[PDB]
């Protein structure tokens, strides 16, 4: 009896949850109502004596538009309305409004709900945080969420499916300000922060998958595909089962260095899956490709520190070992010298299911990558260059300082990122 | 009255142990509902070893099954021979430990080992003459190493003469299935050297080369790797459970192996294995059978014996077989190939034959080899260790329960001593 | 009328960039494959166990 | 004492075996057969 | 070592 | 097992590719779709039955490849192997080695590094291009350079339609050709060569068909790529892999430019009324009025030949045919080549691409021959490059698109060495 709780905070977190949860319902037979027409579902789905399955999830968001959408949609009978926590006025890309003024009002409700989720479960396994960086309640409310879950729970694993603001494309003009301040609270008790952006999905949905004009839904279905592949081993029998806390203690080499990337290899259209062979040796070949990457960064300018491989479907331990063996000798991918052979493999016997109306084919096998790289320091430094250049002439500060923030907390975030820049430099060097 | 007790720890240890009780249920002929449905009377002639006897006429395997991960616990419970086990020795915790070697010995390992040895004490004092203990696990995972070595350590506190027969799984040479495998290996073998008597090293890359080349199996799953491991598993206990014209239990298979109490890392092997497409092209005779025993390809540990000298060698045998050529051929493999055996052990290789075959072949054998070539398996993993430890790679997970840097010092020093012993006796 | 306005709006640049579908699945695939019930790629027959 | 399930409590010092099975005392049992 | 060549000679495999 | 990824680059390339992969499929019984109602050396495979081909059709101009993506043979090719650009190279090499085709070098090399990953023993790459074009003389040279750096010793054979003797369809042909034969001479293990004018004549003397079209000519070229990659596929007595062609046709290093000649090129009215024998077919391959490259071989010392017989050929007959050829003194052979004949024999009879010009013949022979008579060919081309370059014409275009005016002198200079080389490998032995 192993379960973990997924809280979806922010408008990005709710819509990812709006598109990943029906994948969780389709992977176990849960209807949109919730009556199934096997204790596999008891890791995200609880049980009612009537026979109907509530998701083990709490949706907190200060903006009432996106929460009332699922209350009036086809998932009115999916979530517990007391778990569906709405707010009154949104933080509005203001960290100081999600952390100090509006955020503190709703903490006593969301933390009481999370206590109610954890009280009725015999064995809890971890936490999945789903937020973004450029938001106000996806940046400030998740800061309160990790400060209070750390003191209340402590030694339990906490994982984040966060969205990094893109190096070239942006949504808000104040995204770097939120993205330098909400990483201050992820450097203290965030155990492993999975990273993804919004524009490398665009290149994936263009080159590998064959759609132009993608909406928010196609992005989040893909994100739902890669969340499901990571956590498929908590709910399905596999040849080499991986626990949520097992890969947490070997993907993160240093407590400051807990920012792995993500990659889902067979993102292929239904037209091309008739055409190209789908062996295990080519999907793990496509994981290392810079084009098939879920963060806008170049892996070849950095060194991989640890790698996690999460397979599912019809794979056997022999040919995955042969495929890793023949791809390690490739010189264009390079590890760091002090790390030995650092792959962690995971095998599952459950193939990925395809949602109706989706953009993916029913493939017999798939693989997920969680790779912690030194190349992400380029993304951190570019965002650092974006912040200090706009903070030098003190722009957009009176909104921040007028909502319960001191001037020094921008400074305190600066040397925190300077420490987060220097340590990436101190881990890529050779050992001698 | 030469009874031995079974031990399983870790996911690799559970699945190997699960497929061991798949195999033993064939030669002993015990069905998945526990009842005798065999033919030979010699089959239930020494069943007291791996089984205890019956209210109602069935044979539950005496196997305490410890793993803090309950996902493998119901997986073996739902298997084809998960019904034959007893729910009593299904000891498991709801909490998880992600390769936390510190947790596996001091806080939650300490709170669980009392529950585990409450079972093992029940299965050990209930027997006329206990012959020894034996455990299957992995050196990579935290439950295979932490729960594995903690159970080895606290058993030896009160058992002076009962031997410990560990069946070990060493991380692969080419790649790793876990990045912290050198950490979980080095700390665990610091307790395996002092407290164990036989440590059979199984390597996954070795099993792949036997399956791909000799067996011509393109896609071997985990139901095939474990069966080769389970062949040697039953191979070491052949004469102990069946009569032969030269029997050898585990304990004369111990004094004939270890020269000194620290040289107890062995190479397992199964001799008569051939692909289906070429069963009818190779004659099954003991001259042909013991060549495949001694080739470097059919070795279950992935380190070449050509790079060293065999210290002590045994070969346990099965089936109605001539004693002259099994004796005369093992003359011939000693003397014509003599630079790869130590000169200070003249009568190096022993035989241990049995009258009954396994289920499937007319005559069979199982290889055990104690050579000094296995230090390469330990030299390269100290190199895998000293790269991580010089930079303090993953120390902060292990210091969660406050085990210090000082403990890693003798963990690495036990290997450098052990390699220094193996190099010392390489050149006599 | 917008149902008609997209019906006379078929032979357009919307052929290679529609709304949620990729581009109509018929002429690149053999006849009717029942795309939801088809499992792409080779598998192993799993003989000689 | 907390876990201490009854099947664990039920221990023994001597074990019984069936008639085909060879105990120390098996030649002792065929002798009164 | 000096087996008779009047009968069978028994094999001589290496490693 | 055996695999030959064939990068078809250029319009002539993608058109030659079409005709070639049509016979390549109508011979391994693979419908235009990919499902069959030994070929792994030229047809990969999925699981259900899709025999997706193995090739990288490339052309920087979305017209001559968008038709292959809409026509009958649509399903066969994978939408990710038919890479195409958005701007032509405008018959100017400068926009094939430095600009325009510097964006597709990644896409193509990567599609290749995947077509190979699936292979187990790629026995060689077969590029197919046109010297007189732009992409043909540009991304061919570029793909060649990068391919070598990466893949490696892997045989890099080339089937190129070299500028015809007097017939041509471009004014900048001379430049592009002389410039392409400098950035390839060192990156191409071998280079079979066919000129159009020549193949037109054969489809008028032999195959009595006036008004020939580029399709009719592409069929003859296709029935030649088969008789080179037949051994790799169909079975036979003496079989020659791609590696052997490289060590049996190229004598000295730089001099690596075999010619070509199919023999039983007959109509139907004829075929039936003639005993096409292994003797008549051999003689043909050596007759000047039957060479697929307008370069009378009578003005040259055949360096090393390589007759590849296919069909119902008895090995003894070949011995006889070759012996007689060596007897005649009309055919001269360099002294440093005492032997000079690689006899290959495949039992699979030449297939008859429907609506073609050839007639089901029971035998066949393609002779990739190296003669010192290709020197004259490069002399005509060399002359028509020192004519225009003198009046520095059409050099404004090139120098503007990255190219520097130096590679022009460097091209003529390197080619001077090749025409001086084809002189020393043709002189007697003191
Ligand atoms: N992948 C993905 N990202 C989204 C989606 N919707 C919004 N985002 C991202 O979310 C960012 C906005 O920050 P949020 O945290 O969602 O906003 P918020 O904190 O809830 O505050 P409000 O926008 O006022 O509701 C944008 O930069 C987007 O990149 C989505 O549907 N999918
Ligand atoms: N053998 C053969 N030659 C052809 C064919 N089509 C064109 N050619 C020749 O190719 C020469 C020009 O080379 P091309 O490959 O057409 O030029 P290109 O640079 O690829 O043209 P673009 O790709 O459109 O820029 C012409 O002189 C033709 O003689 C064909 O189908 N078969
Ligand atoms: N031979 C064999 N090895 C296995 C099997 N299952 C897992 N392993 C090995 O066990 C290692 C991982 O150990 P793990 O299962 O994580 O240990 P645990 O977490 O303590 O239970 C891998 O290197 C595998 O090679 C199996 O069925 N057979």
């Amino acid at each position: 009896m192993r379960e973990c709780i997924s809280v979806h905070v922010g408008q990005a977190g709710v819509q990812i949850g709006n598109a990943c949860w029906e994948l969780y319902c389709l992977e176990h037979g849960i209807q949109p109502d919730g009556q199934m027409p096997d204790d596999s579902f008891n890791t995200f789905f609880s049980e009612t004596g009537a026979g109907k399955h509530v998701p083990r999830a709490v949706f907190v968001d200060l903006e009432p538009t996106v929460i009332d959408e699922v209350r009036t949609g086809t998932y009115r009978q999916l979530f517990h309305p007391e778990q569906l926590i709405t707010g009154k006025e949104d933080a509005a890309n203001n960290y100081a409004r999600g952390h100090y003024t509006i955020g503190k009002e709703l903490i006593d409700l969301v933390l009481d709900r999370i206590r109610k989720l954890a009280d009725q479960c015999t064995g809890l396994q971890g936490f999945l945080i789903f937020h973004s960086f450029g938001g106000g309640t996806g940046s400030g409310f998740t800061s309160l969420l990790m400060e209070r879950l750390s003191v209340d729970y402590g030694k339990k694993s906490k994982l984040e499916f966060s969205i990094y603001p893109a190096p070239q494309v942006s949504t808000a003009v104040v995204e770097p300000y939120n993205s330098i301040l909400t990483t201050h609270t992820t450097l203290e008790h965030s155990d492993c922060a999975f990273m993804v952006d919004n524009e490398a999905i665009y290149d994936i949905c263009r080159r590998n998958l064959d759609i132009e004009r993608p909406t928010y839904t196609n992005l989040n279905r893909l994100i739902g595909q890669i969340v499901s592949s990571i956590t498929a081993s908590l709910r399905f029998d596999g040849a080499l089962n991986v626990d949520l806390t097992e890969f947490q203690t070997n993907l993160v080499p240093y407590p400051r260095i807990h920012f792995p990337l993500a990659t889902y290899a067979p993102v292929i259209s239904a037209e091309k899956a008739y055409h190209e062979q789908l062996s295990v040796a080519e999907i793990t070949n496509a994981c290392f490709e810079p084009a098939n990457q879920m963060v806008k960064c170049d892996p070849r300018h950095g060194k991989y520190m640890a790698c996690c491989l999460l397979y599912r479907g019809d794979v056997v331990p022999k040919d995955v070992n042969a495929a890793i063996a023949t791809i390690k000798t490739k010189r264009t991918i390079q590890f760091v010298d002090w790390c030995p052979t650092g792959f962690k493999v995971g095998i599952n016997y459950q193939p990925p299911t395809v949602v109706p109306g989706g953009d993916l084919a029913k493939v017999q096998r798939a693989v997920c990558m969680l790779s912690n790289t030194t190349a992400i320091a380029e993304a951190w430094a570019r965002l650092d260059h974006k912040f200090d250049l706009m903070y030098a002439k003190r722009a957009f500060v009176h909104w921040y300082v007028g909502e319960g923030m001191e001037e020094g907390e921008f400074s305190e975030a600066r040397e925190d990122m300077a420490a987060l820049e220097k340590d990436y430099e101190e881990v890529g060097m050779d050992s001698v | 009255m030469r009874e031995i007790v079974h031990l399983q720890a870790g996911q690799c240890g559970n699945q190997i142990g699960a497929k061991f009780w798949e195999v033993i249920s064939d030669e002993h002929g015990i069905d998945p509902t526990g009842t005798y449905h065999g033919d030979s009377d010699l089959q239930l002639e020494r069943i007291n070893v791996y089984y205890n006897e019956a209210t109602g006429g069935k044979y539950v395997p005496r196997a305490v099954l410890v793993d803090l991960e309950p996902g493998t616990m119901d997986s073996v419970r739902s298997g084809p021979f998960g019904q034959i086990f007893r729910p009593d020795n299904f000891v498991f915790g709801q909490s998880g430990a992600g390769n936390n070697w510190a947790k596996g010995h001091y806080t939650e390992g300490a709170e669980l080992v009392d529950s585990v040895l409450d079972v093992v004490r029940k299965e050990a004092e209930s027997c006329d003459c206990l012959q020894g203990f034996q455990l299957t696990h992995s050196l990579g995972g935290g439950t295979g190493s932490g729960m594995g070595t903690l159970l080895i350590s606290k058993i030896r506190e009160e058992y002076p003469d009962r031997i410990m027969n560990t069946f070990s799984v060493v991380p692969s040479p080419k790649v790793s299935d876990t990045v912290v495998e050198p950490y979980n290996a080095t700390l665990s073998v610091h307790q395996l050297v002092e407290n164990t008597d036989e440590t059979y090293c199984i390597d996954n890359e070795a099993l792949y080369d036997i399956c791909f080349r000799t067996l011509k199996l393109t896609t071997p799953t985990y139901g095939d790797l474990n069966h080769l491991v389970s062949a040697t598993m039953s191979g070491v206990t052949t004469c102990l459970r069946f009569p032969g014209q030269l029997n050898a239990d585990l304990r004369k298979l111990a004094v004939n192996m270890v020269p000194f109490p620290r040289l107890h890392f062995f190479m397992p092997g199964f001799a008569p294995l051939t692909s289906r497409g070429s069963q009818q092209y190779r004659a099954l005779t003991v001259p042909e059978l013991t060549q495949q025993m001694f080739d470097a390809k059919n070795m279950m540990a992935a380190c070449d014996p050509r790079h060293g000298r065999y210290l002590t060698v045994a070969a346990v045998f099965r089936g109605r077989m001539s004693m002259k050529e099994v004796d005369e051929q093992m003359l011939n493999v000693q003397n014509k190939n003599s630079s790869y055996f130590v000169e200070w052990i003249p009568n190096n290789v022993k035989t241990a034959v049995c009258d009954i075959p396994p289920r499937g072949l007319k005559m069979s054998a199982t290889f055990i080899g104690n050579s000094t070539a296995i230090q390469e398996l330990f030299k390269r993993i100290s190199e895998q260790f000293t790269a991580m430890f010089r930079r303090k790679a993953f120390l902060h997970w292990y210091t969660g329960e406050g085990m210090d840097e000082m403990e890693f010092t003798e963990a690495e020093s036990n290997m450098n001593d052990l390699v220094s012993e193996y190099q010392q006796y390489q050149d006599a | 009328q917008k149902m008609k306005d997209k019906k006379e709006s078929v032979y357009f640049s919307n052929q290679r960039a529609p709304l949620g579908k990729s581009h109509d699945q018929t002429p690149g695939l053999p006849k009717g494959l029942d795309i939801l019930n088809t499992t792409f790629g080779t598998a192993i027959v799993r003989e000689t166990s | 004492l907390m876990e201490r399930k009854g099947s664990l409590t039920l221990r023994s010092h001597h074990k019984k075996y069936s008639k085909p099975v060879l105990v120390y005392s098996w030649h002792r049992d065929r002798e009164t057969y | 070592i000096d087996h008779d060549v009047s009968m069978f000679q028994e094999p001589a495999y290496t490693l």
